[PDB]
């Protein structure tokens, strides 16, 4: 099903950025190991940000899994999905911290967590 | 095609190694810089999406455009855009050079007419 | 394990491509420095000995900068990169400038550090160590006028009175595999240079404030020197242990090369011994 | 016999604080080979600089290898051992150089062997 | 059948020589690169330019080739390139084009035709 054809045009854009940037990533990681952050150019660290906090967005607490996570559950609908990860892709949360993103929802969560966080 | 071609593999081969070491160093020396730019601009050229074959008096004449340089104040990402604005521009002449270039092959003695169009249509309506 | 091995290959092989970048990037950084340095030797010569030669010719010494006088401070300039892959080329100017301290003076309130870098601010907040200049951020290009405000600072504490002696911690570049961690005393001036032939200077200007003049422009000079040699120093360090480092790493990738070849034709003879003894069993 | 109950308290720390410094210059030792030693800082410099003259100090000239090398065998005692280690463990040798614990038997041999070279 | 003991002893020196300046050549070529030509010392660009002119007398025009191109076709004696390659490693013949070389058969044949350029 992803074909340009069957699929909205921002769902096929969106899911084909996020797996350019988390390509571009993994690449990218396995030298700031030997070479160090501090060696890497502004558009690298900019990518590493980024894509540290989209692989956090995806992971989700299920609602068979609350003995495991000590969390309820959620249900996030397509449309939620597309406007959440697009959000990501495009900058806007830049300033909310990467430890935001585990084990949540909806993208206006992510904020809340942030306020409760104290930042 | 293999007039073409010719430009294309040396272009082409000089990318493939510069790439995976030059990529992220911001100042260089310009005959490395042009070399990626170039590289850049060419492995843009050879992507393709599905179902949609080119004739190949379509591919030489892209091909062509690029290989000579005339890309180069074109952005790397409006490479695609110019594809289709520079096939639309040749299709008021697709009855001319279709019977040239399938007829003759001779895209030697073409060199004037592909110049002409590719420079005056394009500087004319970008400036 | 024969996968596991692979990813040590790959991983060997991205980081050897990207160590060479870094050292032919240095390479070219190292002739411009080169080029750079040698384009203001002419005016460094001619600067420095106008000044030298007014300074100790026909005259006796009367000027607190140039008179010897009893130390009750004293304070030093220390000059290291920004980024930390140089090599042992921070190190060994930290050590010598730390070694040097320590031996002649036994609390911090005696002396005043001066430093350019990153790391050498760094190597002063840890343990603990006071600091007058804190510079860092300069560009890898340095002109006369973007230091000339640090420079103003140091020898305007020193011609105050602030302090009795000033000493210089910088390496110097001899050649793309040798370079020496090298010391010098800028101030007071108890040594100059002596041409042997002298012409005549103006005498409308009082002594004082001629000296007053030339004294920053010489320590401008001098600063602005070292830092032309520091940056090609780096660089060449720099060059020198990026070399090592994408040697070091196409070893290693021969090495496990072979290996992976040994486990893989391992790997294929116990499968097809397996697979022929089972055959044979039914 | 390495458990609490059945050696000294002594010799249980002693040999727990040497593994622990051979351990962590065993994961040092896959960077050190591309980058070298001048990178590293602080704490995991001095850690390679003990751990240096910890694998030296466990060399030993025997009586029965005097036929290929014109250096006398040596026996030492258990307490030697545990007192030499634990020195060189709280850093009392730290100023001694490397080449001065190669086939030796006590601490005290190693003091001589750097006087003799001088340095 | 490289050894001395069976090449005579200007085989072995001209064939030892000719690797020399050929790998020497190839640790210029990444600074080659990088900087430009005026840089190097008077004695590597000494060496870069007869490392070019060697590499190019090794070229020999073919008399399988006559299809494809005017070149007649050039079979060349053990004593012939043996001789030749002695003088252009001693630098005899630096002051000469290294399109001279360029598909050549014996060191006469560089001479006349630099004459006729």
């Amino acid at each position: 099903i992803m074909d340009p054809r069957i699929v909205s045009e921002e769902h096929y854009e969106v899911a084909r950025r996020v797996r350019e940037i988390l390509q571009r990533y993994k690449d990218l990681q396995d030298i700031i190991a030997i070479l160090g952050m501090e060696e890497l150019s502004e558009e690298d660290k900019l990518i590493v940000q980024r894509a540290r906090k989209i692989q956090r967005f995806l992971s989700q607490p299920f609602h068979v899994a609350e003995h495991f996570t000590g969390r309820p559950g959620k249900y996030v609908p397509i449309e939620d999905t597309i406007r959440g990860f697009k959000e990501i892709l495009d900058g806007k949360l830049d300033d909310v911290p990467e430890q935001a993103f585990y084990m949540v929802g909806t993208i206006e969560e992510a904020v809340e967590k942030a306020k409760k966080m104290k930042k | 095609m293999k007039q073409v071609a010719g430009k294309l593999r040396l272009d082409l081969a000089q990318y493939r190694e510069l790439q995976a070491f030059a990529q992220f160093a911001s100042d260089l020396d310009e005959a490395t810089r042009a070399q990626l730019e170039r590289g850049q601009r060419m492995t843009e050229i050879l992507k393709q999406p599905q179902y949609s074959p080119m004739p190949v008096e379509k591919q030489v004449v892209i091909i062509y455009a690029g290989t000579n340089g005339y890309l180069d104040d074109i952005p790397v990402e409006k490479v695609k855009e110019f594809e289709d604005g520079f096939l639309e521009y040749i299709e008021s002449k697709h009855p001319d050079i279709l019977e040239e270039i399938r007829e003759k092959k001779a895209l030697d003695d073409e060199l004037e007419e592909k110049l002409k169009k590719a420079i005056k249509e394009f500087k004319a309506t970008f400036k | 394990s024969l996968r596991d091995i692979k990813t040590r290959i790959n991983a060997t092989k991205k980081t050897s491509q990207i160590t060479k970048a870094m050292e032919m990037v240095s390479t070219s950084k190292l002739n411009r420095a080169e080029q750079n340095a040698k384009s203001f030797v002419p005016y460094m010569e001619k600067i420095q000995e106008v000044v030298a030669n007014v300074a100790l010719g026909a005259g006796g010494a009367s000027h607190p900068m140039l008179v010897s006088r009893p130390v009750k401070k004293t304070g030093y300039l220390v000059i290291t990169s920004d980024r930390g892959l140089a090599g042992a080329y921070n190190s060994n100017v930290l050590r010598l400038v730390y070694q040097t301290i320590q031996k002649r003076h036994a609390c911090p309130d005696e002396y005043a550090i001066i430093v350019i870098g990153r790391v050498g601010l760094s190597f002063f907040r840890k343990r603990n160590m006071p600091v007058i200049l804190d510079i860092t951020r300069l560009p890898d290009q340095p002109s006369f006028a973007d230091i000339k405000e640090i420079a103003r600072k140091t020898v305007g504490l020193f011609a105050d009175g602030t302090f009795d002696e000033l000493y210089m911690y910088y390496n110097h570049y001899v050649s793309a595999i040798q370079q020496e961690v090298t010391e010098r005393k800028l101030l007071p001036l108890t040594d100059l240079a002596e041409n042997k032939q002298r012409t005549v200077y103006e005498f409308e200007p009082s002594q004082e404030e001629c000296l007053d003049v030339l004294l920053p422009q010489y320590a401008e000079s001098l600063i602005y020197g070292a830092l032309l040699d520091a940056k090609a120093s780096e660089h060449a360090a720099r060059m020198t242990a990026m070399k090592n480092a994408t040697d070091n790493a196409n070893e290693l990738i021969r090495t496990l090369t072979l290996s992976y070849n040994r486990a893989r034709q391992a790997a294929i003879t116990q499968e097809i011994t397996e697979i022929v003894a089972g055959a044979n069993a039914l």
